RNA sequence: ACCCACUCGGCACCUUACGAGAAAUCAAAGUCUUUGGGUUCUGGGGGGAGUAUGGUCGCAAGGCUGAAACUUAAAGGAAUUGACGGAAGGGCACCACCAGGAGUGGAGCCUGCGGCUUAAUUUGACUCAACACGGGGAAACUCACCAGGUCCAGACACAAUAAGGAUUGACAGAUUGAGAGCUCUUUCUUGAUUUUGUGGGUGGUGGUGCAUGGCCGUUCUUAGUUGGUGGAGUGAUUUGUCUGCUUAAUUGCGAUAACGAACGAGACCUUAACCUACUAAAUAGUGGUGCUAGCAUUUGCUGGUUAUCCACUUCUUAGAGGGACUAUCGGUUUCAAGCCGAUGGAAGUUUGAGGCAAUAACAGGUCUGUGAUGCCCUUAGACGUUCUGGGCCGCACGCGCGCUACACUGACGGAGCCAGCGAGUCUAACCUUGGCCGAGAGGUCUUGGUAAUCUUGUGAAACUCCGUCGUGCUGGGGAUAGAGCAUUGUAAUUAUUGCUCUUCAACGAGGAAUUCCUAGUAAGCGCAAGUCAUCAGCUUGCGUUGAUUACGUCCCUGCCCUUUGUACACACC
């Protein structure tokens, strides 16, 4: 339950995602349900760039014992981004100066 | 819940019988058959097919309902 | 490490994929070839 | 007597820690693996047990001395973190109060919940977080209940039956609620499709939401979670993440062994506001002119004319931009974040309102949404399924959401007459204008519309006006009931709804209790949508009219936050 979900994690991650985030819920072999998150990188839960970026999906995955949840979260790197806005609204850049030669009595120059 | 009341009192479905069936085409002596059991007057029925005989009654199978011929 | 390594065949699957490597008929038209005579009988309506 | 310094010896306290400890902490509990100044006593896992036995002391109660068999894998220490507390201290909010509004609570009915009744009155849910909830407005269906009647749609595997017939169907009649061959009477038909048995399946609104997925509700009208380098601890950890300050906010400011960060809040997204500036429009609309009617005449005033033309985009529409960032100035505050007032502004309450919404928790609800599902039960006299009728509406009563009233800020009769969000018919009968008929309900002949084009300017209602009524249960109120006509639908009886007449209840402002709310809000009003053949007293949106009162506090309640205790950690069920 971890060894395939950590693959999973691993694989989604060196796909160059964001981040992503794996949930296992149901029943194994325990007559009681339990759930595990499994997450890394980078994800936001909120606002419109929901809809942008993060990807989800739900699946039964139906056994034996029972049934359980597959719930897949992926989170896509904002640059990448093509056709869309290209970073969270959150992202703020400051464009960096560049070193002055100063002072230096007018004269002028001609053409 | 309640499990199993009922008046007794079962049904059965059916049996079909059993019936030997045609010993009825009465030939006279070698080798004539003169053929019992007239048969039906209907395209669907090709004159293999016959009708029984009640009380008042010439009634054609192969029609499954249809098609009472009285004589 | 079982998972890491995992991936590691995920990663191989998918870089070898980069590259990797009539019966004539037609029953449609065979009834239509079958559809020569010899094939039935109708007589009918004594009595 | 008092003051200063110094020194012996006291009772103590403070700050450090070289050092010690498992730690809490310790100037001894330090100078112990770099282990030795002298000396006395006690302990050797937890129970059994300070029990039994002996000896000894005592008047006694009892003191000293003091076992074992057996049992058991932990008991225990200090500290860390959570959970909880009928501990302390700080907050927050009309699901808290204050200041008020409008009410419910009383009345009739409508509806749901309990109860009783019942052949059955199917069932889930019971504080906020059950009870106009399951989209739950049930005449059949729905349907899970009850009374009774059919069918297999029992795959498939082996086996048995049997081409001399394995099996299928039915006319009439009996029968039956029934033109069900259900069953039976008689006897035609059918042709390896079925049948019988086992194994194995299949359906089930059958059980289990205390076996689950998923979804949702709640905690949460909340503000919390985490990691990088650094500081502390042997360590679990901690500091960062904090007294105060400020914000709706772990929102910031400031203090600071922390610095600088990420998820959540914020940003973002939608919708309602603002554009005589850009791009346009006979499916939106204005001006001008032809055509054209009425009144006045002195040029005018008020209409008609889906294309008779010309021009335009203020109004309508939606693409693209602009705009606000609490701006300017000024008060107050660590002159810090902020806060408040004033002017300007479409807009200055997170601009108003929503959508999205971290970690975590519940044995919350849902197996009755699902061909999502484990397992259990059932599976032909069925808990499958279908047909007929009934029931979910049954009525001494308790509870809850509502609706309509008690009238003169009113009923009633004329008449003025004003919105917005929606929806609407293809293999079809949806939205319906207009002309007739009818008191009405409605009927009939037609017509536009797959829709910014037609319904429709949805001429809605409250409201405004002129009258009739005059405080008298009155003409307020419309329960209950009789009688007739219509409509939906195969079906209306236990009365689907609609109309007309008559009947004319309770209720004269509602005890203890308790809900909701701070501006286009409350409340009053009707409309559209869902549901829908018919049925809204429900819900989800919408616009119309439009106040009184706060702008605060922690008193009640509820909930966060520290502090503190813990022998809980399945965490006070
Ligand atoms: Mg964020
Ligand atoms: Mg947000
Ligand atoms: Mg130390
Ligand atoms: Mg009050
Ligand atoms: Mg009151
Ligand atoms: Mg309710
Ligand atoms: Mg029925
Ligand atoms: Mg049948
Ligand atoms: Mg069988
Ligand atoms: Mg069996
Ligand atoms: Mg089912
Ligand atoms: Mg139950
Ligand atoms: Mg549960
Ligand atoms: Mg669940
Ligand atoms: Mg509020
Ligand atoms: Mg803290
Ligand atoms: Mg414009
Ligand atoms: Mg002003
Ligand atoms: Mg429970
Ligand atoms: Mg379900
Ligand atoms: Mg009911
Ligand atoms: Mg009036
Ligand atoms: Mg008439
Ligand atoms: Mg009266
Ligand atoms: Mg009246
Ligand atoms: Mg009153
Ligand atoms: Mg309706
Ligand atoms: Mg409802
Ligand atoms: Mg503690
Ligand atoms: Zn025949």
């Amino acid at each position: 339950i971890r060894r395939a979900a950590y693959g999973v994690v691993r694989y989604v991650m060196e796909s160059g995602a964001k981040g992503c985030e794996v949930v296992v819920s149901g029943k194994l072999r325990a007559a009681r349900a339990k759930a595990m998150k499994f997450a890394d990188g980078f994800l936001i839960h909120s606002g419109q760039p929901v809809n942008d970026f993060i990807d989800t999906a739900t699946r039964h995955v139906l056994m034996r014992q029972g049934v359980l949840g597959i719930k897949v979260k992926i989170m896509r790197d904002p640059a990448k981004s093509r056709t869309g806005p290209k970073a969270l609204p959150d992202a703020v850049t400051i464009i960096e100066p560049k070193e002055e030669e100063p002072i230096l009595a007018p004269s002028v120059k001609d053409y | 819940k309640k499990v199993y009341t009922t008046p007794k009192k079962i049904k059965h479905k059916h049996k079909k019988v059993k019936l030997a069936v045609l010993s009825y085409y009465k030939v006279d002596a070698e080798g004539k058959v003169t053929k019992l059991r007239r048969e039906c007057s209907n395209p669907t029925c090709g004159a293999g097919v016959f009708l029984a005989n009640h009380k008042d009654r010439l009634y054609c199978g192969k029609c499954h309902s249809v098609y009472k011929v009285n004589a | 490490k079982e998972a890491q390594a995992d991936a590691a065949a995920e990663i191989a699957e998918d870089a070898a994929e980069a590259e990797d490597a009539l019966q004539d008929y037609l029953n449609q038209q065979a009834n239509n070839q079958f559809n020569k005579v010899p094939e039935a009988k109708k007589v009918e309506l004594d009595a």
